[PDB]
RNA sequence: AGCAGAGUGGCGCAGCGGAAGCGUGCUGGGCCCAUAACCCAGAGGUCGAUGGAUCGAAACCAUCCUCUGCUACCA
């Protein structure tokens, strides 16, 4: 299954497929083929098995040696050991977030259900690069600090440039946790020092305490239909949710409720929403059958919902509770909030436009990323430490946790501040 | 912090031309 | 992946059991002192593939082949 969710976030032009296939062995993929124009801009999924020969390096199935195929310029070979079967240490899960700035709201959502991260830095561009800081800050807000910085694209980048970049990032982030996070330079054109990464992810990132006894909550981020185009009438199936569970052991045959709900017909107001109920058909993770779905892992829960809800990606950031979950489904919400004194996620060589942003004005639409949900809503009352927001589609608030608040600076939204629900 | 980096830098960059 | 379209001369592209068409270039010659437009002949044919029912498949039938498109992505 899975034990931890390590995320693979990283700004434009570092190469995703080479690094993702080295760590998991499962390709990051989704629509267009044209696998991506540059680096993956979709929310990729992948799981993997991490075993040892009693060595800090992680074998392949063929554990005698491993000859890469990253480049035919030279032969990159590494040796994990010699063969006689290897001991399974754990089953790991990844969360490949978008690597592009416009997709920030999606990157936030996907990130918010991980248990650790890997900041994929690229040495090609600017030294205190916008997105590195954006990522790091969001991570410390959500409730994580289990980060391993990875210098992913320094294959042709000289050692002065690459040294200056790690220095400037680590010096800018002087108020964000990063001093207890290692910085592992690797090759992505010769897959070198990959074996030492395997030692790091088992060290810096154990399994955090998971609450089995507590009531099941599944947060769905990806939508999958298994009926698909060309289905037969008596080959009928349910609709499958790619979600991570962050609380409770969800068992097979259990009934689960999707709690933001669907709005009642001919509503004259903003209420009323009614949750949808679906019975769990199957609990699939990796490529191995399971009867349980332990928390701390990203699992494909097939449920008895019908094709229309899974025919496109429409279940992004929905909260699912088993069953008749107590969590309130607000339509208008009381945010406590604070703002950054800089504009996060933007800053170029001329140092534009990380200038301090003006105060929020009422009746402006802002993206409130609450939980893994992403709703848009307008601010109806605006006091400094008390704003009232009215949301277009209702938000199930599992706990008052955190929020991330963004404002439409130009073409798309950009992160301005965070806070906590009251 | 930077020990992790420099150890692996002298591992990596010795194998470059 | 399933799905709407296509399979013809270089290109455009008629056509359907008793027929490889026509448009455009192609090349020669004529008219005229000569070219041009024009006219004539010349030149360009696995009609995807694999067969079957058949007195005969360019035509029926089934499959395979391809690009053109769809819910937009299918653990």
């Amino acid at each position: 299954q899975a034990t931890i969710n390590i995320g693979t976030i990283g700004h434009v032009a570092h190469g995703k497929s080479t690094v993702v296939k080295a760590i998991s062995g499962v390709h990051t993929v989704r629509f267009k083929n044209e696998l991506e124009r540059n680096i993956t801009i979709k929310l990729g999924y992948a799981n993997a098995k991490i075993y040892k020969l009693d060595d800090p390096s992680c074998p392949r199935p063929e554990c005698y040696r491993s000859c890469g195929s990253s480049t035919p310029d030279e032969f990159p070979t590494d040796i994990p050991g010699t063969k006689g079967n290897f001991k399974l240490v754990r089953h790991v899960s990844f969360v490949d977030c978008p690597g592009h700035d416009i997709l920030m709201a999606t990157m936030l959502n996907g990130a918010a259900v991980m248990d650790a991260a890997l900041l994929l830095i690229a040495g090609n561009e600017s030294c205190p690069q916008p997105q590195t800081s954006e990522h790091l800050a969001a991570i410390e807000i959500m409730k994580l600090k289990h980060i391993l910085i990875l210098q992913n694209k320094i294959d042709l980048v000289k050692e002065s440039q690459a040294k200056e970049q790690y220095e400037q990032i680590l010096a800018f982030v002087q108020g964000t946790v990063a001093e207890g996070a290692p910085i592992i330079p690797i090759s992505a054109q010769l897959k070198y020092n990959i074996e030492v990464v395997c030692e790091y992810i088992v060290k810096k990132i154990p399994v955090p305490p998971r609450d089995f006894t507590s009531e099941p909550r599944l947060i769905v981020i990806r939508s999958f239909d298994v009926n698909k185009p060309g289905c037969e009438v008596d080959d009928l199936k349910g609709g499958v949710a790619g979600g991570s569970i962050l609380k409770g052991v969800l068992k097979v045959g259990q009934e689960i409720e999707v709690r933001p709900g669907i709005v009642s017909k001919d509503s004259e107001g903003k209420l009323m929403c009614k949750p949808i109920f679906s019975k769990i058909v199957s609990l699939f993770a990796e490529h191995n059958d399971l009867q349980y779905a332990a928390p701390g892992g990203l699992i494909g829960v097939g449920t008895k919902i019908d094709p229309t809800l899974c025919r496109a990606d429409r279940m992004v950031g929905q909260v699912l509770g088993a069953v008749g979950a107590l969590p309130e489904i607000f339509t208008e919400l009381e945010i406590s909030y604070f703002l950054l004194r800089r504009l996060l996620g933007v800053r170029t060589e001329g140092d534009k436009k990380a200038a301090k942003v003006q105060k929020l004005s009422k009746n402006e639409v802002l993206m409130v990323n609450i939980g893994s949900l992403s709703t848009g809503g307008r601010v109806s009352a605006v006091k400094a430490d008390l704003g009232k927001i009215v949301l277009t589609n209702p938000v199930c608030t599992e706990v008052g946790e955190k929020i991330a608040l963004s404002r439409r600076v130009e073409k798309h939204w950009r992160l301005i501040g965070w806070g906590q629900i009251r | 912090s930077e020990k992790e980096y420099v150890e692996m830098l002298d591992r990596l960059y010795s194998k470059l031309p």
